[PDB]
RNA sequence: AGUAGUAACAAGAG
RNA sequence: UAUACCUCUGCUUC
């Protein structure tokens, strides 16, 4: 019967197989390039580059956070005293006076003698959080008979072009600092040699991204998510004030708690998982947002006086957004240090493999280099149209930025683009290692990827760094193409 | 208590909705109204925790005198709420409450807890009590298998141990007497008088209990050490590139022992055999191989295990040898005389062929079932005597179809009753004779009946037997229950006996290259020697590598100053012997093309470059022979292919890197200018050179057997790797 | 001792 | 019934039946097992005693 | 310099460093609201997947029914559920004639099964469609709703203890003319009070005979109800979900069982294979398949993927396949097994809660149930919606219910699913052609290994195959699925490159608190970097990392940190306080702000045990007081090892129930319990063993005590007063 | 506003 | 209408 149903069946059934080609593999997204669109906005919840901590040398154990933001403005009065507002840039749906006046009272608030950081419920603060905005529910008898009730358009994400602020935030957070923020506690002591084997590779690899931006950024979100549920649920109907903080120890060993901002917690009844408390930031910056007007349309901001950074005089900004989160993507705040083990199992894997082929610890040998062998190098990024060779320090960091670019940017546009350009991915190893890769609807795997492109800034990023690299393996295909014939 | 109960059961009856309860509610349906309740799954508790902890009154607490020990407040924090929950209707609690209980609440009875717990205790002892080693980087294969996780009291089903369970905690309750309470009243004699004085909750010891006893089996990626005391610290003993030498404490097993023993001697042999003067190999590593804790020599001298692999090293160290077979449960010695396997198919009595190996000659063994012991005399096929001894019915039994399944007798063939294929429980299909032994103890009853019966020895010591083990005047067929109860080694690891016959054979010991039991180590250099495919492979490779320097500049001078190294048997160990020399007088031949000729290929030099260790072997006409792929011992993936890559070896021309079993290696800066547009045709074939490219009127691509068949200087067509024709000459 | 480097820094 | 006979045997001290009883004295201590023949009585009982 | 990531896979190949593509330290994607527009998305696809077969009015429901099977063969590359009986038995004969005496063995090992299945079994289902209030409740209180309900039109199998009469009332209950049910509605009385005025009401709830006609309940016991999967990863758009009844739970048991018996014993299927085990039947699969065809033989492993899985195979296939399986065993058996597909050929699917329509001038909004779905103009839905409420109509019921003859939902029958994707493995050639093909099987992905002499064969050969999936109504995705040259393919997020990369990102959300308790999380968390370094490739720095970072997701949840150090909190005051008491300090647990002594070697310890030398008596003796309030009645996924102490407590119940009409359960909820408690008293076994008697659950308690207080008289423990008062209690009962 | 993204929250209920 | 600047609720399904 099988084979006397397919004799009968149309020929028109079929895979219609076609063997991969390199020219066949068309750049993905041919719309980011385009500008008639606009340039894909900032939309973090918090600053990352950016960010301006306010610094205070403390004897590094933990206070109550209004005293520490307290503390923290006394030291920097200027700052906190200015109450003239110097608007530089303005949300198009913002309102100066409210936003300004919630920050001087965020500012009051903090400063002053009394325990409670909660704030009143102004009218302003009553626009900032969004009171009341919530729709009235009726009876269903009233809405089939109101003929003006309708069922809503669903609002589909934006098109979005490439923006070169991603590409600076991935260089900026990618580079060492002299500053480390994370609070990794103690440990058992050691015994096995296995365990002096970790604890010796700890100091290469953890401190490699413990010295680097995206530890501080992260521990920053990790953090501020962490007091910010705990706000959500134990003041539900209350507007309180937040402080962005983290604690930080130079190289000389001084613990310095910085405070990058504060922020307004919503009204948080939060019922079900997905339900939104709107939260208002309001962040330090050096940062002129004219300069890169296209990144900060969602923000709003002001001019509140100068410091002495780098020893010369820097314009302090500050940074004010109406934002918003929900219990779960403040739960994967809290569980948002887990980027250190996604970046740093796979650089120690490759430090296992190493080890395996000299048979000793390459794990000083891949950073440094030693007496016998060089530091492993990997191929990092491009500079005006050509490789770049990075050092396994580099490497590491580098991915933790992903993994940690991965959370701040976390929806399905990622999970699909991911998902679907990981296929693609596999083809072009396949096409690497000339294994005769087939493909039957390749039209079909482009369509599933390019949908998940629209305004999402790391999938816009991703797809033009795919096609940088789709682009510079196509001049490496011309080597072995002529092998041997 | 029962007055207790009495009143609070009138109590409950006034209710008339729990009296209906009590009434229509069957004792079955117990565990239906006992999970009945407004609770719901909860499917994302990570984050539900976190929320919950940040609410005041999270916790629940169940109604009691502890309960009310616990104040309102304390210090200004609020412990617990007058408000009850509603599962409990008790009421609820903050964290802090429990925080405040450990610090100022009552000191509970925790007398027993060590022995309660116990199973958890005895894994600290056997981390406090061990010792570690070296830590040694480098390749591992790992080999997924079913394992067992923890080490147990005694090991049981889980209806056994049920029942066991049942029987130490709730006696009473425990129903119909099972038979386990008869094998294991010592177990439930030890754990009652153990768990006596305890104040913990039963519930708790049945689950303590229930660990102890059931097995956990699970597959995992294992390596040297498959003990359940090794399993257990898997995560520390290895990984895909290190090693970790762990000796853990207490008390080990013989039969573990036993396990390990018998690889490890196999192991050893396998090695020594290519390199000539085995016994010198074979002594310096059994000198210095240690299983665990204790030496290869103390464990072949305290241990009467062994087998072929075992004896042969025994005789190499010194002291006796013990010939013992295990055929299942059967234990058995041999006596004298010394059969010899022969591959035949037999037409078993259900009516099909089955190729078993029946062996041929006479002997005669010291057998012993369990309890029961005797003297088997048996020949090809045939049960001449069998002198055993009285004892219980089962161990009688089974020593007498033991016996008669290890001699392979027709009688026992031919009364074989439906199917005999079946598989073991996780679906594996057991070996011919094997089953016979699985199916003949269980439905026993075609056996005896076809075996016959004739008269019993009228001798006063000697007395016979009948199907239902009873004394009787006609007895089985062959069958008597009696009531009484130097060497050398060759150089090639043979064991001859001061009349010149040989008992050991070197070619007698499994292939069958299976895990160990306990820590094999090797107190040595070049442990790696005794290792597994990829291992040696990946070692060999990297061995050549580091020397490349050297060897590809000697490669021009030195004729046949290389092939032979001192690390290249260890990879010869691998190859199929049937095949070694036919590889090497082929890799030799290649290699010295590009020598001879002007066509030089780094990456091929280091691949054929092992082979070439075994004595060649040419053909009858003097060309080698020709090769797709070299295959190596153990699983499809291990093969070397000539002109594409391949699982353990391939080579990537763009980035010049050399992948050795997965680990990347780089060849750039030991590469020479002329091997841009050099095909690889001029290192495929012995022989033979590329002249142009694919002639389509030379016609299709030709195999192997044509290939060999051409005639010197006549052109051909030859497929390197799928998509890149050539055109190549003899 | 670990202290990390880099050609911009 | 199991539960019975085994509350019984564990509280006087003494085995525990491996079938199922019918009857229990008090004052003797003994379990009994009664038995509803139609022939003979002494075929029926010495069966039992298998 | 522009940094770029992907220039790492310059470097590294895709395989080896396969975790960075996997964002899984960000959030997964959650569902909004309501998930009609994706259930009714189903019900067209699944009917425009079989439009073309036969249409024909149900006399039994009334609904309209849809049959693609033995029905015209496709022209294109559409969907099809067109599958041909024939083709299907022949595959299975196939598989009978390779596998011979698995089918018949499988269906005595589940028919053995069966019979000493009980009626408890059914309460491990998790959520299940209450047909009685129609709501998802607990397996448990469904089950027991359905037994109620059941004793009213004179049903009491469930009383017999086994499954068998059970399942023997459900299919005589659709038979019934009226089906009677408890409906709970409240009365007020007047209980005495201290109140001014001497009373107070409280609504005693009572239950109220309740009647459904034989047709409404025969769609109840058909229908499904849905909703949309939150956190699916990798993908974009969301989509629905299905949830069962309790008459079909037995008979799906019994289906899938066997479909289990036979997988089992198959070497071309992952399921229920183990996924630490899967890489050992698929690196020897592959094996296999290298070592076969040396001379010039091309093997090619094809990466599969399957579209439309559910929406295509069809429950009258599922039929045929046991009634071919079932061949050997008896007729009443034969019966059994065909009713769970027979019920799902004729199933009905309710479309969760509808559409909101909203105002933005006044700022109103409102559900519109499904009943009332069609009681607007269409022109006031969107326009999406417009097209589905169109195309919904031929398939829509009344009651606001959609008829869905085809088609399955999503997880009902995995097993025999896969055993018909086994099926088309089985075949491995047509025609005699130069190749063979092989591979395994796992619901909707699998992996199809082909082996010929040249690449135009293999492709011809995989064409064979996607040709003969398709008369078994299996769908390959020819958009996601891809081909390749043996050595490296992917199954299942199962990575194989000349073996199976080590892929992190997938276990890393494990790593966080699990949510369970301090005591419980606490094992969990260091069990879990244990076993990640041994199957999932981490090495000893990255899991002594693992080690901090759950600490520190610890403290931060349980809000127990260092009681050294001074980190702020309601309860951190008093963990400042048993750091000042207690002398050993680093016997302190850290959920009692004590020291982290976790390393590599003793991650599989508890805690508990390790510490137990180092505590003070009173501190050892007050944290695992045996009476404790903090533990609950315990009763005997992944498990774990940790003791029973005051940190292994449970948290408070929902407490939305308390303003809702479902108060009623909780007063049914605690009689119970009282029950069940004071049983437990009587029987300590209960506890650990089920009970088993068909008898009264008052009988086994009052026979129990009168032998309690007749061994406690004669024993020596009570006295004449204390036995004659128990006596003349019992005699009453 | 904003969160967010094919449908919701921006409190609900008595 | 009122009690209700009150009360209950934060995964509890209609």
């Amino acid at each position: 019967a099988i084979e006397r149903n397919l004799a009968r069946m149309s020929p028109l059934v079929s895979v219609t197989p076609k063997k991969l080609t390199w020219e066949d593999l068309r750049p993905i997204g041919p719309h980011i390039y385009n500008h008639e669109l606009p340039e894909v906005p900032y939309n973090a919840f918090l600053l990352m580059s950016d960010e301006l901590g306010l610094a205070n040398m403390t004897e590094g154990k933990s206070k109550k956070p209004k005293t520490l933001a307290k503390e923290c403005l006394e030291k920097y009065s200027t700052l906190r005293d200015q109450t003239d507002p110097i608007l530089i840039m303005k949300s198009e749906k913002a309102n100066e006076n409210f936003l300004w006046k919630l920050w001087r009272d965020c500012v009051n608030t903090i400063s002053n003698e009394e325990m409670s950081n909660e704030l009143q419920k102004t009218n302003y603060a009553k626009w900032a959080t969004g009171d009341g905005l919530t729709y009235q529910k009726i009876m269903k008898e009233v809405a089939i008979d109101d003929e003006t009730m309708c069922q809503e358009e669903p609002k589909i994400p934006n098109k979005c072009r490439v923006a070169a602020w991603v590409q600076t935030e991935m260089n900026l957070l990618s580079t060492l600092t002299s500053k480390r923020a994370l609070d990794l506690p103690e440990i058992g002591p050691d015994v096995a040699p296995v365990e002096h084997v970790g604890s010796e590779r700890r100091k290469y690899f953890v401190n490699e991204i413990n010295y680097c931006k995206a530890s501080t950024v992260m521990m920053k979100y990790v953090l501020f998510h962490t007091s910010l549920l705990n706000e959500s649920n134990a003041s539900m109907g209350k507007y309180k004030v937040i402080p962005i903080t983290n604690r930080v120890v130079n190289e000389k060993g001084e613990s310095f708690d910085m405070l990058y901002g504060l922020a307004v917690k919503g009204q948080s009844h939060l019922r079900g998982d997905t339900d939104v408390v709107t939260v208002v930031t309001f962040e330090f910056s050096s940062t002129d947002p004219r300069v890169d007007s296209g990144k900060w349309p969602k923000y709003t901001v002001f001019r509140i006086g100068s410091l002495f950074v780098s020893g010369r005089e820097k314009s302090v900004y500050l940074y004010c957004r109406v934002n918003g989160t929900n219990k779960i993507q403040m739960k994967w705040g809290m569980e948002a240090r887990r980027c250190l083990l996604q970046s740093m199992q796979q650089m120690e894997a490759i430090v296992e493999q190493e080890s395996s082929i000299q048979g000793y610890d390459m794990t000083k040998a891949c950073f440094k280099g030693d007496r016998v062998n060089s530091p492993k190098t990997f191929s990092i990024g491009t500079q005006e149209g050509k490789l770049v060779k990075g050092s396994f320090g580099k490497a590491l960091r580098v991915i933790f930025t992903k993994c940690l670019m991965h959370y701040v940017f976390g929806n399905a546009q990622l999970e699909g683009f991911s998902a679907e350009s990981r296929r693609l991915l596999l083809l072009i190893q396949a096409l690497k290692d000339r294994k005769g890769p087939w493909v039957f609807d390749l039209e079909g795997m482009y369509s599933g990827i390019e949908e998940c492109i629209s305004n999402n800034p790391w999938v816009i990023q991703s797809a033009y760094w795919f096609n940088e690299w789709l682009g510079f393996e196509k001049e490496g295909s011309k080597v072995l193409e002529s092998v041997d014939e | 208590m029962t007055l207790a109960k009495i009143e609070l059961l009138k109590q409950l009856l006034r209710d008339n909705e729990a009296k209906t309860v009590l009434k229509q509610t069957t004792v079955d349906q117990y565990n239906i109204i006992r999970k009945f309740n407004t609770s719901r799954i909860e499917k994302n508790p990570s984050l539900r925790m976190k929320w919950a902890m940040c609410s005041n009154f999270p916790l629940a607490l169940t109604k009691g005198d502890m309960a009310n020990r616990i104040p309102l407040e304390y210090k200004g924090i609020q412990l617990k709420t007058n408000a009850e929950d509603i599962g409990t209707k008790g009421q609820m609690c903050s964290i802090a409450a429990v925080t405040w209980w450990n610090t100022y609440g009552p000191i509970g009875d925790t007398e027993g807890f060590e022995r309660v717990y116990e199973s958890f205790f005895l894994r600290k002892m056997r981390l406090d009590n061990a010792t570690w080693g070296r830590i040694t980087f480098g390749p591992v294969e790992r080999v997924r298998k079913r394992v067992l996780l923890n080490p147990l009291t005694k090991e049981m089903p889980p209806d056994e141990a049920s029942n066991v369970i049942m029987e130490i905690l709730f006696p009473k309750e425990a129903g119909i007497p099972r038979e386990s309470t008869w094998i294991h009243r010592e177990l439930i004699k030890e754990k009652r008088e153990k768990l006596k004085g305890t104040m913990i909750t039963p519930i708790v010891l049945a689950y303590m209990l229930e660990r102890e006893l059931v097995a956990r089996r699970r597959f995992l990626p294992v390596a040297g050490a498959t003990s359940a005391e090794f399993i257990e610290m898997l995560h520390c003993l290895q990984g895909e590139n290190w090693r970790q030498i762990y000796h853990p404490g207490g008390n080990k097993l013989t039969e573990s022992r036993s396990q390990s023993m018998i690889v490890a001697c196999r192991k050893i042999i396998r090695r020594s055999i290519v390199a000539s003067n085995p016994l010198e190999l074979a002594v310096e590593i059994a000198n210095k191989t240690v299983i665990d804790t204790e030496p290869l020599k103390s464990c072949l001298a305290a241990i009467d295990g062994g087998d072929v692999a075992c004896d042969i090293i025994r005789a190499a160290l010194g002291l006796k040898i013990r010939q013992r077979q295990r055929f299942g449960r059967l234990e058995l010695k041999r006596i004298s005389g010394r059969g010899f396997k022969n591959d035949e198919e037999i037409l078993i009595g259900n009516g099909t062929i089955q190729k078993i190996g029946i062996w041929d000659g006479e002997e005669e063994f010291h057998v012993r079932c369990g309890e029961c012991r005797g003297i088997l005399k048996k020949s090809k096929m045939k049960l001449e005597k069998l002198l055993i001894n009285s004892a219980k019915k089962e161990d009688m039994r089974d020593l007498i179809i033991l016996c008669m399944v290890f001699s392979q007798d027709t009688r026992m063939f031919q009364g074989v009753r439906g199917e005999i294929n079946f598989l073991n429980r996780a679906g594996q299909l057991l070996s011919p004779m094997y089953q016979l032994q699985r199916y003949f103890l269980n439905r026993s009853n075609d056996l005896f009946d076809q075996w016959g019966y004739e008269e019993s020895p009228k001798a006063s010591e000697l007395h016979g037997i009948n199907e239902s083990m009873n004394a009787s005047d006609y007895t089985l067929k062959g069958v008597v229950v009696t009531r009484n109860v130097k060497v050398s080694i060759t150089k090639n690891l043979s064991l001859i006996k001061r009349t010149g016959e040989v008992i050991m054979g070197a070619n007698d010991v499994s292939e069958l290259e299976s895990q160990a039991q306990l820590m094999i180590t090797y107190d040595t250099p070049k442990m790696w020697e005794m290792g597994t495919t990829k291992e040696l492979v990946q070692n060999t490779y990297q061995w050549v590598l580091k020397n490349l320097v050297t060897l590809k500049a000697q490669f021009l001078l030195g004729k046949e100053d290389m092939f032979q190294w001192d690390a290249f048997e260890a990879f010869e160990s691998i190859i199929p012997q049937k095949m070694a020399g036919q590889y090497s007088g082929f890799a030799r031949a290649v290699l010295k093309q590009m020598r001879d000729q002007e066509v030089m290929k780094t990456d091929q030099f280091i691949k054929l470059l092992p082979f070439c260790f075994s004595p060649p072997k040419l053909r009858s006409n003097g060309e080698p022979y020709q090769f797709l792929k070299l295959v190596l011992k153990g699983g499809g993936e291990n093969f070397i292919e000539v002109r594409k890559g391949s699982p353990l070896f391939s080579y990537n021309p763009q980035t010049e890197v050399l992948t050795i079993c997965g680990r990347m290696m780089s060849l750039k800066g030991k590469i020479e200018d002329e091997e841009r547009n050099r095909s690889m045709g001029n290192a495929v074939l012995a022989g033979f050179l590329v002249s142009g490219k694919y002639d389509p009127d030379l016609g299709d691509f030709k195999t192997i057997e044509e290939l060999e068949k051409l005639k010197p200087g006549e052109k051909a067509n030859i497929l390197l790797y799928q998509g890149k024709p050539v055109k190549v000459v003899k | 001792s670990y202290s990390p480097t880099s050609p911009s820094y | 019934a199991w539960m019975v006979q085994r509350s019984l045997a564990q509280e006087h001290g003494i085995e525990t039946p491996k079938y199922l009883a019918d009857l229990f004295d008090y004052k003797t201590k003994r379990f009994i097992e009664v038995g509803i023949t139609k022939g003979l009585a002494d075929d029926y009982f010495w069966k039992k005693k298998e | 310099m522009n940094i770029n990531p992907y220039f790492l896979f310059i470097d590294v190949p895709i395989q080896a460093a396969i975790s960075t593509t996997f964002p899984y330290t960000g959030v997964p994607p959650y569902s909004h609201g309501t998930g009609t527009g994706y259930t009714i998305d189903t019900v067209i696809r699944t009917h425009e997947y079989s439009n073309k077969g036969k249409q024909y009015i149900s006399d039994v429901t009334g609904c309209t029914m849809v049959d693609p099977t033995n029905g015209p063969l496709p022209e294109d590359n559409e969907p099809s559920a067109y599958a041909q009986l024939d083709c299907v038995l022949e595959a299975l004969d196939r598989m009978d004639e390779e596998h011979p005496g698995l089918f018949q063995a499988a269906s005595q090992n589940a028919m053995e099964t069966l019979m000493v299945t009980t009626v408890d079994k059914l309460t491990q289902g998790r959520q299940t469609f209450d047909w009685t209030v129609c709501r998802n409740q607990p397996a448990a209180t469904a089950l027991n709703t359905t037994i109620t309900s059941f004793r009213l039109n004179d049903l009491n199998g469930a009383d017999k203890g086994g499954l068998i009469p059970f399942c023997q009332d459900i299919i005589d209950s659709l038979d019934r003319p009226e089906m009677t049910f408890f409906s709970v509605k409240n009365i007020k009385k007047k209980l005495p009070a201290k109140n001014r005025k001497g009373f107070l009401i409280k609504r005693i709830p009572m239950k109220v005979k309740d009647k459904i006609t034989k047709v409404e309940y025969i769609k109840r016991a058909l229908s499904l109800n849905t909703m949309t999967k939150d956190a699916e990863r990798g993908k974009l758009k969301r989509r629905a979900i299905a949830t069962a009844g309790i008459q079909i739970r037995g008979f799906v048991l019994v289906v899938e069982n066997l479909a289990k018996n036979i997988c089992e014993n198959l070497e071309q299927s992952g399921l229920p294979v183990g996924g630490n085990e899967k890489k050992a039947k698929l690196s020897n699969a592959v094996a296999k398949m290298l070592s076969n065809c040396p001379p010039g033989g091309i093997s090619m492993t094809v990466t599969g993927d399957n579209t439309k899985w559910n929406e295509c195979l069809n429950p009258r296939i599922f039929l045929a396949m046991t009634e071919r399986i079932t061949r050997d065993s008896p007729i009443w058996f034969r019966d059994f097994c065909s009713i769970a597909p027979v019920l799902f050929s004729n199933k009905i699917a309710r479309l969760g809660k509808g559409f909101m329509i909203t105002s933005k001038t006044k700022r109103l909004k409102a559900q519109i149930p499904c009943p009332d779905l069609f009681s607007i103009p269409l022109e006031r839905y969107n326009e999406e919606t417009r097209a589905k409420l169109k195309k919904l109509k031929p398939f829509f019921n009344e009651e606001g219910t959609a008829s869905l003859s085809p088609g399955m939902m999503m997880g009902m029958f995995n097993m025999l699913s896969t055993v018909l994707g086994v099926a088309a493995l089985g075949i491995k050639n047509i025609g005699n052609k130069e190749y063979l093909w092989d591979g395994l099987q796992s619901s909707d992905d699998f992996a199809l290994f082909v082996n010929a002499k040249d690449e135009e064969t293999c492709m011809e050969g995989i064409n064979d195959f996607y040709r003969t999936c398709k008369l078994l109504g299996i769908n390959m995705s020819k958009k996601k699925s891809y081909c390749n040259e043996t050595g490296m393919f992917e199954f299942t997020s199962m990575f194989y490159r000349d073996g199976f990369v080590s892929n992190f990102a997938m276990e890393l959300p494990s790593f966080g608190v699990a949510g369970v308790n301090e005591s419980a999380d606490m094992a969990i968390g260091m069990t879990i970097i244990k076993n990640n370094m041994i199957n999932n490739g981490m090495g000893p720095a990255t899991a002594q990392t693992a080690i901090q970072l759950f600490i520190a997701d610890y403290r931060y949840t349980y809000k127990c940190h260092r009681g050294d150090s001074k980190v702020e909190g309601k309860r951190m005051k008093i963990i400042k306080e048993l750091w000042e008491n207690t002398k050993g300090r680093d016997g302190l647990l850290v959920a009692d702000g004590g020291p982290n002594i976790y390393n590599l070697r003793n991650l599989h310890i508890p805690e508990i045990v390790l510490k137990y030398n180092l505590m003070d008596p009173e501190y050892k003796g007050r944290l695992l007081h045996p009476q404790n309030p903090f533990v609950g009645h315990l009763s005997i996924k992944m498990d774990y090892d940790a003791v029973s102490g005051t940190h292994s407590w449970r948290t408070k119940r929902n407490r939305s129930i308390l303003n809702t009409d479902q108060r009623n359960m909780i007063l049914e909820e605690q009689c119970y319990a009282k029950c069940c408690n004071l049983f437990e008293a009587c029987f300590n076994s209960a506890s650990y063993r089920k009970p088993v008697g068909q008898h009264s659950m008052l009988e086994a308690m009052a026979h129990r005590l009168r032998m309690d207080a007749r061994l406690d008289y004669e024993s020596g423990r009570m006295s004449k007063d204390d036995f004659e008062k128990a006596m003349a209690h019992l005699g009453e009962i």
